[PDB]
């Protein structure tokens, strides 16, 4: 008997539809909210929150719908542009969607009557995962089913293909980087590739599969988080090809992984979606065991507040968000 | 493009009697975008359109928008009046749109873009004292000449993409000279090997070009005496002596690139030539072996500058500005007041800036002691725009140990064109490694990519004894015998510290107990700190195996 005292989110959000994907804007919006995007079965909301920790005029969650927009298909993934500005004298939201129809959509706002997509085709699979380049925000990479990880225009023009050889679960751009792109295959290689080269500069092995999440930690650029089988695993480079640490994340295999934008210390992971409730555990490294152990009806997507040590999960018509101590 | 230009060109786009409205330049740059996405979204007439489609009339309604700029700057070029100020030597071209400013020419830049009617008429005591030697430099300008004519903009292209993508400039020069011969339809090899052998010392000639253009500084910038400082101090500060300034630096980039471009092509196919035409040699492949890899690094250096000199410095909240410059007033590298600059709020280059805010501040001192001894001289605009020039590209030079340039970059949250800098030089300049590493482990920590700021941190920490920039964070602690690094790896923890996070500062604290192996106290303190933030974090086994290792029973 130790009693898994199960916390309950910090704050709870109600959604008018199913949350499969969740993700806040990693970005500089201008904006004293956080913007943050959830994909449902045929809509893309973008919502500002709002939180007492950053705000002592808000009292607990202010949660405000921005937009909605019709996509007709179920939302996989979203990326943020870092183009992505709501202060300016012309707002200009920018994402980009991946979607049960194997196509990328970005979408193009001003908030108010332009509102436009681009739909990008090219993917024979599915699309497991999509990331815009950070710093530049005018290239898209994307990752799915058919063995490929590709490069995008926001024209939708390919620029560039690697083939990979197993399904793409994972891709993240290196942070300071143009060029560097962080790649996570199902069969647990993990590849660096060079865009001015063409050529994969190194690869990372996990020690268990399938790796279902890769992640590239913002605060320091050495630090690559995953969840493979039931495990997480963290490298840090160039020290070695092997991992640093490997720990038991879930029993029931670990879906997702993500670094906290705020702390390189601290990350989520939650649990594959049984029948009934996904399991999200926060981590810090200082730590043996999850700092944090969470629950979501059906856990879809997994995000992070770009200054709050705040995570978010998607589950049912529900956002539920857990703060942790710094 | 004159903004008078742009502005204009979309007036006509819009079909519409709007108002001029003094836009800001973001202001501009969102409605230019917009008003081409507008044109571009009208000419999509099918919701079918391939990606290549798209393209191509992406690519095609900002031709027309080019186009259109093009035939409205031409109307503005147009010039009204030529302004000689008699005094000064102030030149001045009074356009239709706009007020230009005339510098005269340096050495190499003038016997390469003058026409070549007039190349034969130049005095050759100008050159040289040395007939000989004046004779080999216009034969061998000649040559360079030649080979621009035939340069395709593709293979322009192929070399400026090539510095962009740090590939060696000596194989893209061998690239585009097997692709010159490949398509030497009129014999031009042929015509520069005649002009080559009326050369009597093309490495001397090689030699001359590359000193001329060489602005590497012996460290002896003596530092400044206060006394004559109040009324030379405003002297060329207006943002439009500012951008002549700066423009002059573009412009000789500019020039000086291609001229070391068609000099490294030349000196492979003096390579190539080899033993039957030229009278020399053993000496000709010794000296060529020392030659390329300088004309290489000139051509690095001046596409750096010339980068520089087109890179756009990002607009920075004042209140964001005062906090950074906070952060670096504790790590003290700021000696300078916040005069209330209102940042006049214009577009300007990263030089400009660094003009405004550095090389400005010691232009006084230039003045003075360069024999004006006495303030009674008149005024010269082209004897002294060419000294500011040659000195700000002095503190601009990538190889130039005061650092300055990256510092500004930093001091004015300049972190994106600062990193791309940073990417740009440490593959091939060796000078400021340390210096560059500390840099961008800054910008990776205000990026929230704490690892790779660590991993430069302690790279950086091999440099500090080498570098001055580095040594002036660790001369303060008037304190007994701790050894650089750790002074160094102590600042680090500060900072570390300050914007909060706890596991690097142990794996730090790690590293510098290493390097504390003599200092018990340093060690004490250290493991003090280890042991502190492993509590904090709540590791409770981690911070009782810290508290074991603690050698001071008082702080135990």
């Amino acid at each position: 008997m130790k009693q898994d005292s199960a916390s309950n989110a910090t704050y709870t959000v109600d959604c008018e539809d199913y949350v499969h994907v969740v993700e806040f804007n990693p970005f500089d919006s201008g904006e004293a909210g956080s913007l943050l995007a959830y994909g449902g079965i045929s809509y893309v909301v973008i919502a500002s929150c709002r939180f007492q920790e950053e705000d002592s005029t808000v009292e607990g969650i202010e949660f405000k719908t921005l937009k909605t927009f019709h996509h007709g298909e179920r939302v996989v993934a979203i990326a943020w542009s870092p183009e992505t500005r709501c202060d300016a004298l012309l707002p200009l939201l920018r994402f980009a969607t991946a979607a049960g129809d194997k196509k990328i959509r970005i979408f193009t706002s001003d908030f108010q009557d332009k509102n436009e997509y681009k739909v990008i085709e090219g993917h024979s699979g599915y699309i497991n995962d999509l990331v815009f380049c950070s710093p530049e925000g005018t290239d898209i990479a994307s990752v799915g089913d058919d063995h490929t990880c590709r490069i995008w225009d926001l024209d939708g023009k390919q620029i560039a293909m690697f083939i990979l050889r197993s399904p793409g679960m994972s891709v993240a751009w290196h942070p300071e980087g143009a060029f560097k792109l962080m790649v996570a295959e199902k069969t647990g290689t993990i590849r660096f590739y060079d865009l001015t080269t063409h050529q994969a500069i190194l690869s990372l092995e996990s020690v268990q599969v399938p790796l279902m999440s890769a992640d590239w930690c913002v605060r320091n650029t050495l630090r690559i988080g995953a969840v493979a089988g039931n495990d997480w695993i963290i490298w840090e480079m160039p020290r070695s090809s092997y991992p640093q640490d490997n720990k038991p994340a879930h029993a029931d295999r670990a879906r997702m992984f993500r670094w906290s934008k705020c702390n390189e210390n601290v990350f989520a992971t939650t649990g594959y979606p049984g029948k009934m409730k996904s399991q999200i555990a926060i981590h810090h490294l200082a730590h043996p065991q999850p700092i944090l152990i969470g629950t979501a009806p059906v856990g879809s997507g997994l995000s992070w507040h770009r200054r709050l040590p705040l995570c978010v999960v998607g589950g049912y018509r529900k956002l539920f968000f857990w703060l942790t101590e710094m | 493009f004159t903004i008078a230009a742009v502005q204009k060109a979309i007036q006509i786009l819009r079909k519409g009697s709007g108002r001029v409205l003094d836009l800001s330049w973001e202001e501009l740059r969102k409605d230019v975008t917009l008003t081409v996405e507008n044109e571009i979204q009208n000419a999509v007439i099918d919701y079918d359109v391939s990606q290549e489609e798209f393209r191509q009339i992406n690519i095609e309604n900002w031709c027309k928008f080019y186009t259109c700029c093009l035939q409205y700057q031409e109307t503005l070029s147009r010039p009204l009046a030529l302004l000689v100020h008699p005094d000064t030597n102030m030149v001045c071209l009074l356009r239709k749109g706009f007020l230009s400013f005339l510098a005269p020419c340096s050495l190499v830049e003038h016997l390469y873009l003058v026409p070549a009617e007039h190349l034969l008429t130049v005095d050759e005591s100008v050159i040289s004292d040395d007939i000989d030697a004046a004779s080999d430099i216009v034969n061998l300008i000649q040559c360079l000449r030649m080979i621009a004519d035939y340069i395709s903009e593709d293979m322009a292209y192929l070399m400026e993409s090539a510095c962009c993508h740090l590939q060696s400039p000596e194989r893209v020069a061998e690239q585009i000279l097997e692709d010159l011969i490949a398509n030497d339809i009129d014999n031009i090899m042929e015509n520069i090997q005649n002009k080559l052998q009326d050369t009597r010392n093309p490495i001397r000639a090689i030699g001359f070009l590359l000193q001329n253009m060489d602005y590497e500084t012996n460290a002896d910038m003596e530092q400044p005496q206060p006394n004559t400082r109040l009324n030379l101090s405003t002297l060329y500060g207006s943002i439009t002596a500012s951008s002549v300034v700066c423009q002059a630096i573009c412009k000789i980039s500019a020039t000086r690139f291609l001229i070391c471009r068609d000099l490294l092509i030349l000196q492979h196919l003096l390579l190539r030539l080899g033993d039957m035409a030229l009278i020399g040699a053993g000496q000709l492949l010794h000296s060529q072996q020392e030659l390329i890899p300088r004309a290489a690094q000139l051509l690095l250096s001046y596409y750096m500058i010339r980068w520089g000199s087109q890179c756009l410095a990002c607009a920075v909240p004042v209140d964001i500005l005062e906090s950074n410059l906070q952060h670096l007033s504790v790590l003290e590298l700021s000696d300078s007041q916040v005069e209330k600059r209102r940042y006049t709020s214009g577009i300007q280059t990263i030089v400009e800036l660094f003009f405004e805010d550095v090389a400005r501040k010691h232009f006084p001192h230039v003045f003075i002691q360069s024999g004006a001894s006495q303030l009674q001289e008149p005024l010269n605009w082209s004897d002294l725009i060419k000294r500011i020039t040659n000195y700000l590209l002095q503190l601009l030079w990538p190889s130039n140990p005061n650092f300055q340039f990256a510092e500004c970059l930093m001091r004015n949250c300049q972190y994106t064109q600062l990193q791309e800098y940073v990417r740009l030089l440490l593959p091939w300049c060796q000078v400021n490694v340390g210096s560059c590493h500390f840099m961008l482990a800054q910008c990776y920590l205000v990026a929230g990519e704490g690892h790779k700021a660590l991993d430069c941190f302690s790279q950086a920490a091999s440099e500090v004894e080498r570098e001055d920039f580095l040594e002036k964070l660790i001369r303060v602690e008037e304190g007994e015998s701790v050894s650089p690094r750790l002074q160094y790896y102590n600042r680090v923890l500060r900072l570390l510290e300050d914007v909060g996070l706890p596991e690097l500062v142990i794996q730090l604290a790690t590293i510098a107990i290493g390097e504390a192996s003599d200092d018990w106290r340093s060690q004490a303190a250290l493991r003090t700190r280890i042991f502190k933030h492993h509590l904090d974090m709540g590791h409770n086994n981690q911070a009782y195996d810290a508290l074991t290792q603690i050698p001071d029973p008082s702080r135990q």
